[PDB]
């Protein structure tokens, strides 16, 4: 009953939070890498032109 | 309801209130017991889904009864215990002073002693009903042994 | 009756005809008492004790 119900809550709480949390982490880094790569392209680009 | 919040939550989690009758070998009992407390069709009554048991003829055989579950779905059983107010009330209802209930499965068991007690009368009733719930898995035999006081 | 200096437990046996798993009409109720050092757990009984 009641006790069991609450740790099912606790479980789902954790998984949901982590799932979203991980989802953001992933997406933020992907952007960061794509930024860093083309920025270094831009940096090399500038180095030549400068 | 001892652990009220739990039972409520479980029935809530079911989402159904489908009920089926069963003819238990309730024998030597004055069943279909009434009370003016509960009024139906301007009559002395009791709860719908439940059965109150009283003694027949100043006598009460102990109730040694079973139910198999040969089916492919779990049976949620609901029963209660009466709390008689006085020793005089006790002998009137169940004709034996010592009350005792035992229910069991193959996988769990529960037993409760009635506590004869003078309680504050909500709606002019000096008594209460204690409600428990026994789940049964298939291939198990819900059995009940009692001395009375059994809903 | 069992006890510590810091906690106590007591149980009454409920004589009952329960269903016969493996042709046994009886059960055994199991509890567990932790004891801290400098405590003297005692076990008063009338029987029925494992
Ligand atoms: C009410 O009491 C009766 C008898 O006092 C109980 O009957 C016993 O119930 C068990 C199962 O609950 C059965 O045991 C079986 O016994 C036979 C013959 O010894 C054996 O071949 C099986 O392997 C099995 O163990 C049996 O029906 C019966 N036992 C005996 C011999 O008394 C019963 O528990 C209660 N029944 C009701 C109506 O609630
Ligand atoms: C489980 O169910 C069985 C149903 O047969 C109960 O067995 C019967 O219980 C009574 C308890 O009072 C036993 O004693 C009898 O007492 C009366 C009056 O006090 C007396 O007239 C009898 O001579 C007898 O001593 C009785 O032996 C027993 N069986 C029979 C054949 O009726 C049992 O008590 C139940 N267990 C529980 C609820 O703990
Ligand atoms: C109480 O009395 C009635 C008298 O008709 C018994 O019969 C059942 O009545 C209920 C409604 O109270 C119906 O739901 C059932 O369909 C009736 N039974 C049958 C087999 O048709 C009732 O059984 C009595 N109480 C008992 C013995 O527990």
């Amino acid at each position: 009953g009641r006790i069991q119900d609450l740790e099912k809550y606790v479980e789902d709480t954790k998984i949901d939070l982590w799932s979203y949390n991980a989802e953001l982490l992933v997406a933020l880094e992907n952007q960061h890498t794509i930024d860093l790569t083309d920025s270094e392209m831009n940096k090399l680009f500038e180095k030549t032109k400068k | 309801v001892p652990d009220y919040a739990s039972l409520r939550s479980l029935v809530a989690s079911s989402g159904t209130l489908e009920f089926n009758n069963e003819s238990f070998n309730w024998t030597g009992v004055t069943q279909n017991g009434t009370s003016s407390a509960c009024i139906r069709r301007s009559n002395n009554s009791f709860f719908s889904r439940l059965n109150w048991l009283t003694q027949l003829n100043f006598k009460y055989p102990a109730l040694n009864v079973t139910m198999p579950n040969n089916e492919q779905f779990d049976k949620l059983y609901i029963w209660g215990v009466h709390h008689p107010v006085t020793d005089k009330d006790q002998i009137f209802l169940y004709a034996q002073s010592s009350g005792r209930i035992t229910v069991s499965t193959k996988r769990s068991q529960q037993a409760v002693i009635p506590n004869i007690g003078y309680r504050p009368r909500i709606r002019n009733i000096p008594s209460r009903i204690s409600i428990y719930w026994t789940i049964v898995k298939p291939g198990d035999i819900l059995l009940i042994n009692s001395t009375g006081n059994l809903i």
